[PDB]
Parts: structure tokens; C-alpha cells; sequence
């Protein structure tokens, strides 16, 4: 039963993270066409003519860089936020597979007389009302 | 002159594709308002999250407006008001309880943490949105944290504290000659419409049902005083709106006035509170006829702001809000939604679009002809 | 009552309308995709700054 | 109606685009015999190597060599106990493995030679080589003509392939890729790779092979897959002898369709020299320059591409071809001579590189060929 509920667990978190993976690719989104344009005028055979052009060319990589920096960082600790807690989601799902197949065990039995209450004062709550 | 117009598809405007500047912030949707109560900022987030999961980033340029000033919000408000609003807490309201009956704070503008950072973000966004329409680095702002328009000089009512929607049209005033207000939200423009009865340089014009409801104000013969007359339209209406009727009762208005008034600058808002299952609502229009009034406003190339106001039900706002900014974008949307943090709050169906209610339209047509009547016949005399 | 777990009789299939709307749920397949169209996406820019490199 | 038979038009490349392609080739390759009378015959790929090092094509083109796969990395297919027997057995102690080569299918068919686990390892390093070379992004094209045999099972080495490196070439493409289009000339069914990707999406394994009566047996219409991999598995299935004109009309249409829908990443086109004219078992009557038409068409789109080797049980027609089509992935086209090499003698009376087709029954009606595409539109346009 706990396979059902770690399923359910799965999407929430992945999407609360993935959600912030997009907020922060939503703030560096305008500099990558343009750090792809300045390296491939950069790379160009026919640029070399004149030095002040290749140290402009340069500088304006190097100050490209230095503003991209920031949202890699963040996208590194919101990945590492993303491991951490679906490592715990695993474990949680592999535990309760490897306790489902092992036997095709009292403690459980008791939380199943402990919600049988709860749904027997859950259905009187409708006769009483 | 009023004539029935069936509703059609919305299809975008492909002769313009403006900047759009969506300010945002991430800390107004931590703010609440209550435990039972129905204005949530988490509509923000929701919306937020919704625009981010649907891949609308790559347009838009996202912003993060800088809170405004006491010294920027006493440009309309009194010094008094403002100095309480700031002052007052959550827990010290018993010693200020003298300017909470004199100021109205309590009964429908409960006190809550952060609230005068509230009122300070909301009045930065439209701040910092009127600054980018005023410089040309833009042409659209929509400033979804705003949209307070029931707040007064020296009074706070209707869940609304500072009056953004006045800061930024008078900004606009800054360097524009002429600017022109919109609303669609199901209540009255009260603050806005008051601020400037006595001069033609604003035009409030606001779509509110009428009668016994929470403004109370705003009839047809509120054409204006001094300077200002003629310059203050109103077209009340009744409960049960759909989205035809809506279109054929907002465009002619909106038509004539630019044709007359000849608008430098345009604000819209954007009541979430007019569609179909709403809590606090009586109307029945739906996505499309909510987008229809930014489509056609923003297909008269003019610079405009769409702030954000209303809206007591989630998914309706918070599919209402993002349909407006992908239109704004000249892109129309997938209409399916994509998994996120809110997806089980997102009806049986996960689908975009609403079904609007079959509940019964009450504007006979005689009734929206004579009250165009009225509009146009005041109109012209300018 | 639909609460009630399921008993040890494998009685998945036939369930409470709500545990096959979760072992139906294709979401775990988008988000995969999800996640390896981000990793593409990083891996075009990861051979650009190679390159560079 | 879909198909639509059209002249063949010369060959043409792009001459602005440049396409960086790292050839691949083991020394070794070419020294395992599976017999006296065995078809397979691995010196094609030594003999088209010596080719390509005489045409001059070693000045456009890079080419390196592949680490032999490791036993672990052969597994991410087969079972463990296939690879454990394959690199036990030997031709001189198989009377204590009788009952194993029984169980494995192997002996009878496919036969047991001395250094067998070497070239399987051999074909496995160069397949998982060129597909970590492909997602590092240095080489558009990553060539291994010693692999490609997609005979083999999981379990059981039938058609004369023990190891199937074309699997393990996807999985490793896979590894940073949503969909890859996999695409088949070999005249039999590719029954290994279609038997492993037959329940899955992330792949399109496209096929173009004849149904008849053969050892695989499979590849119909109306397998198209299980899962999510329904409607995953484009079959099209052909008959005797079709030639240049028509194969191409086939071929073009297809691969366009599936690469304006399914959008793959990557490619790993087969390159098959069994489907030629002159072939030993092979039926059809393709010519060099059809069996290269597919491959430009494949190049000319400008995404990454996994070309590989396969089946091919002639030599001289075998090296020409994949020569050639080496070639042409340089947008270069090779002159119809064939500079001396030590193998110089091997290429036939003609001593030109082309294969001409010869004079059999055109069993391919175009009523078939129509049917067949309408079937496969069907089946396609559900992606
Ligand atoms: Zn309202
Ligand atoms: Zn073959």
C-alpha cells in the first residue's frame, strides 16, 4: 500500500522542482542565442584581420559569461535538492516493494485496526450524523 | 446603438508582436489574507506556475519590481493613511483601533503580516510598469500583482489598500497628454474613477454590474464635473452576462471613445472575478470572452498595461490570467494543461478551458441599446 | 468508505476508482521525457563549452 | 495511392555543409574464419578499408580505433549465461558442451570458430565507441562497419551473428537521447533489434526487408508493436528483384514522412551489402548506387547518424559500396576506378567500383508497393 502512496509522492515533488527548473531557465533565457552567436563569429576563419575586433569580441564573451554564471549556480543547488529528495522517494518505494514481494508483520496489522476505526467513525458519522 | 453579434473564435493579430514585460514577484504569493477568507494571493502563484510549467518564458521578459516608496505612495495618498497602513500590525491593532474605524481596516481589509509590504509591491509593479511604457523600452506590462482599484484617497475597502491602478496613470501623466482606463472586473472602479472627475486628462470606464451589489456606485448619468465632463464613462449591466453580449456591449464603447477621446496611453484591468463559477461573481462569460476585451483592446496598437485584480476561485482566475498572457504574446495557447505543483487543484478534467454556466442571461437587448444610447449621446458632446 | 486498503487478494485491478486512475497515470512517462528533453537541452550547451574549452 | 515511381536523379551534395565523421576500424577484424563453407565472410570490411586508404579519403575524414567492449558491457543485452558459454566454448571442447550449444542454438548453423568472443568484442567496442562518440557531439557521423549484426537474440545467436552491437549501440545513444530512428536495408528481417525494441517508443525501428519464405520469418505488416511501442515498429516488407528507381520511390517517402513526424536525434541507419545484385542469398537487384541514394537522402537532413556495417555475403560488391558510401558522407563522390591494393585481384573482370544489376523477375508490383505505404501512413501518423 505504501507503492501507492510514494506513487502519488513522485509527481508533486518532481514538479514543485521542475517548476523551479523552469523559473530559473525563464531568467537567463535571452544570453544563450546570444553566447551561441558571439562563439560562432568567434570560431569564423575570416575574423582574425583585425586584433581590436578579436579583444571586443572577447570582452563581450567574458561579461556574456560572468552574467551566465549565477543561473548555473542555481541550477546546480535546485538539482541537487531535486537527487536528495528523490533518493528518499526511492528508498521509501523500494523498502515498501521489497517488504510487499519478500512474504507474496503485527505492527502493520495494527495500523490497519487503527484506520478501521477511523473508517468506522467515518461511516457512522453519516447514520448520526 | 446596440445590435446582437454571435461570439466567434479568438484568433490573434499577427500585425503586431510588442514587448511583453510580466513583472512577478515570488514573495506576494506567500501573503494571506484569512482562514475563511475568499481573496487568496495564491491565485498569483498559481497563475505563475501555470505561465511557467506551459513554456511562455522564452517571449516574455520576466522582471521583479522594486517595492515602492512611502515618499512614491503619498504622490495620491494622504500622509495620515499611509503612516497608519505602515504602522499598523496584526497584533498592535488595539492601540490604532481610533484610525482603524476612521481608515475602514477590518472589516473587509483585514490586517495581516506584511501587509504594508504588500501594498508596497503591488504599488511597485505598477510603478516600474508605467516607468517601462513611459521610457519606449516596452510596450505591454502586465502587472499581475496589482489590479486594487476599490481603494480611496484616505480609505482602504473592498480588500484593496493602495491604489496602484492612480500611481501608474500618473505616471503615465508624467510625459503623456492623454491616458484612458479600462476595467472589466464585475464591480465598480470607485477610487479610480473618483480620482480624476475634474480633469480630461483620465477616462475611467468600467463594466460593473449594477444595483445591490458591494460599489453601489457608478450609474449612467456619472458623466462628470468641471473640466472632466464627458470624460467619465459608465455602462452598468446586469447579472448573467455571456461572452457575445459581453463583446457586442464593450467594442462600439471602446470604438467611439478612441475615436473621440484619442488615447496616448492605455491601462486594462483584468477582473478574474466576471467568469462562470465564480464565488464572488455574477456573471457568465468564460476564457474566450474574458480574453476577447485584452485582444481587442490590444489590437489598436497603444501602449498598454493589463494589471491583475479579483478573481475567488483558482482554476478560473488562474486559466483566465494565463490565457491573457499568451494572447498578449500573439500566441495562442495549447489549451491542455501540463502537470505541475497545482495540478490536482485543476478540476476533474485538467483541462484548460472552463465550461461557462447555462444559467439564465438576464440583459435584454432594449435595455443594453438604451444604455449605448445614453454612452454614445454623452460622448459626443466633446 | 472507498478509503478501506485493499486486501491481500489482489484486487487491483477491480479498485476503488482511484487506485487504477494512479497505476493508469501516465505522467511518470512525460516526466521522464520531460527530464531528458532538459538533458539535451544542457548537453548542446555542455559540447558548445567544451569546444570552447 | 502513395507510392509514386520518379527518374533517378544524380547525385548531389550539399558543398556548404561540412560533416565531421570519425571511421572506425580494428586491425584484427578481419582474421576469424566461420568455416570452409560458411557464407560469412568478415575480410569485406578489411578489403573496403584498404579501399578508402587508397582513394585518398583519410585527408577529409577521421578515423580511430575502437576499444574492444568490455564482458559487462556485451551484457546489457544478453543474458548471462549466452555470453558466459560464448566465451567459454571452443571449436576443440564442445563434446562437454553439446548440450549447451543445443539449448543456445549454435553448431548446426552457426558454427564455432577459434577467436569468436574477440570479434564479437571487437564489433561491441565499435558500436558503443561510435555511440559515446555521438553524444559527446566531436563527429557527426560515427562509422563501424565491423558491427551491425542484428541477427542476434537475446538468448540465442541464429543467422550467423553471436553478438548484436546494434543494440547495444542504441542503448548507449539512448543514454542522452529521447528517439532514435533505426532503419534496416539487409535483405532478412533485423528479428535481434526488432525482437529487443519491440516494446518500446524511445526508438523507430524502420525496416525495409523481403517476406518470403526464410530463416527469420518475421516482419509483417501487422507487427507494429506492444505497449507503448504500438504502432512503433514500421515494417516493408518487398519481393525479388526491385531495382534502383523504384526502391528509391520507396525509401524516400518513408523516411521523409517518419522524419517529419517521429523527429528523431540521432540515427543508426543499417548498411547492409547483402541487399545487392550478385549477392549469395540475397534476392534483391539494388546497385551500388541505390544502396547509396538511401544513405545521401539519410546525410542530407544534417542530424547525427550512426552508420554501421551488417550482413553482406560477397566481398568485392560488399567493399565497393560501403566505400563508397563512405565516400559520399564526405559530400565527396568517388571516381568509378579502383586504385591498386594489396586486394586489387579480388574485384572482378570489370575492375570498376560499381555493382551492375542483373535481369530477374520484378516480383514488387506497384499495387503491392501502394498498399504497403498506406498501410505504413496508417501506422505512422498515430506517432
Ligand atoms: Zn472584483
Ligand atoms: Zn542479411
Amino acid at each position: 500500500n505504501d507503492i501507492t502512496d510514494v506513487l502519488e509522492e513522485f509527481p508533486l515533488a518532481t514538479s514543485r522542482y521542475l517548476t523551479l527548473l523552469h523559473e530559473i531557465d525563464a531568467k537567463c533565457v535571452h544570453s544563450m542565442p546570444n553566447l551561441n552567436e558571439r562563439i560562432d563569429k568567434f570560431l569564423k576563419k575570416d575574423f582574425n584581420k583585425d586584433h581590436q575586433t578579436q579583444v571586443r569580441l572577447l570582452n563581450n564573451i567574458n561579461k556574456i559569461y560572468e552574467e551566465l554564471m549565477p543561473s548555473l549556480e542555481e541550477k546546480m543547488h535546485v538539482s541537487s535538492i531535486m537527487l536528495d529528495n528523490l533518493d528518499r522517494l526511492t528508498s521509501r518505494l523500494e523498502l515498501a516493494y521489497e517488504v510487499a514481494i519478500k512474504n507474496t508483520p503485527a505492527m502493520h496489522l495494527h495500523h490497519e485496526l487503527m484506520e478501521k476505526i477511523e473508517s468506522k467513525s467515518n461511516s457512522k458519522s453519516s447514520q448520526a450524523l | 446603438v446596440y445590435e446582437a453579434t454571435p461570439f466567434d473564435p479568438i484568433t490573434v493579430k499577427p500585425s503586431d508582436k510588442r514587448r511583453v514585460a510580466y513583472f512577478y514577484d515570488a514573495d506576494v504569493g506567500n501573503y494571506a489574507y484569512g482562514a475563511g477568507h475568499p481573496m487568496k494571493p495564491h491565485r498569483i502563484r498559481m497563475a505563475h506556475s501555470l505561465i511557467m510549467n506551459y513554456g511562455l518564458y522564452k517571449k516574455m521578459e520576466i522582471y521583479r519590481a522594486k517595492p515602492a516608496t512611502k515618499q512614491e505612495m503619498c504622490q495620491f495618498h494622504t500622509d495620515e493613511y499611509i503612516d497608519f497602513l505602515s504602522r499598523v500590525t496584526p497584533d498592535n491593532l488595539e492601540m490604532f483601533k481610533r484610525e482603524s474605524v476612521k481608515f475602514n481596516v477590518g472589516d473587509d481589509c483585514p490586517v495581516f503580516d506584511g501587509l504594508y509590504e504588500y501594498c508596497s509591491i503591488s504599488g511597485g509593479g505598477s510603478m516600474e510598469g508605467a516607468a517601462r511604457l513611459n521610457r519606449g523600452k516596452c510596450d505591454v506590462a502586465v502587472n499581475y500583482a496589482g489590479g486594487l482599484h476599490h481603494a480611496k484617497k484616505s480609505e482602504a475597502s473592498g480588500f484593496c489598500y493602495l491604489n496602484d491602478i492612480v500611481l501608474g496613470i500618473i505616471e503615465l501623466l508624467r510625459y503623456h497628454p492623454r491616458v484612458l482606463y479600462i476595467d472589466i472586473d464585475v464591480h465598480h472602479g470607485d477610487g479610480v474613477e473618483e480620482a480624476f472627475y475634474t480633469t480630461d486628462r483620465v477616462m475611467t470606464c468600467s463594466f460593473h454590474k449594477y444595483g445591490e451589489f458591494f460599489p453601489g456606485t457608478g450609474e449612467l448619468r456619472d458623466i462628470g464635473v468641471g473640466a472632466g465632463k464627458n470624460y467619465a464613462v459608465n455602462v452598468p449591466l446586469r447579472d448573467g452576462i455571456d461572452d457575445a453580449t459581453y463583446r457586442s456591449v464593450f467594442e462600439p464603447v471602446i470604438k467611439k471613445i478612441m475615436e473621440w477621446y484619442q488615447p496616448s496611453a492605455v491601462v486594462l484591468q483584468c477582473g478574474g472575478d466576471s467568469l462562470s463559477g465564480d464565488r464572488l461573481g455574477c456573471f457568465n462569460l468564460s476564457m474566450e470572452g474574458h480574453a476577447n476585451c485584452v485582444n481587442y483592446v490590444k489590437s489598436f496598437g497603444i501602449p498598454m498595461m493589463v494589471v491583475g485584480g479579483g478573481g475567488y476561485t483558482m482554476r478560473n482566475v488562474a486559466r483566465t490570467w494565463c490565457f491573457e498572457t499568451g494572447l498578449l504574446n500573439n500566441v495562442v495557447l495549447d489549451k491542455d494543461l501540463p502537470y505541475n505543483e497545482y495540478y490536482e487543484y485543476y478540476g476533474p478534467d485538467y483541462k484548460l478551458s472552463v465550461r461557462p454556466s447555462n444559467m439564465f442571461n438576464v440583459n435584454t437587448p432594449e435595455y443594453l441599446d438604451k444604455v449605448m444610447t445614453n454612452i454614445f449621446a454623452n460622448l459626443e458632446n466633446t | 468508505k472507498e478509503i478501506l486498503t485493499p486486501i491481500l487478494s489482489l484486487g487491483d485491478i477491480i479498485n476503488h476508482k482511484t487506485i487504477s486512475r494512479t497505476f493508469s497515470s501516465p505522467i511518470l512517462k512525460n516526466l521522464a521525457l520531460q527530464i531528458i528533453l532538459m538533458i539535451e537541452k544542457e548537453q548542446m550547451s555542455v559540447v558548445r563549452y567544451s569546444q570552447f574549452l
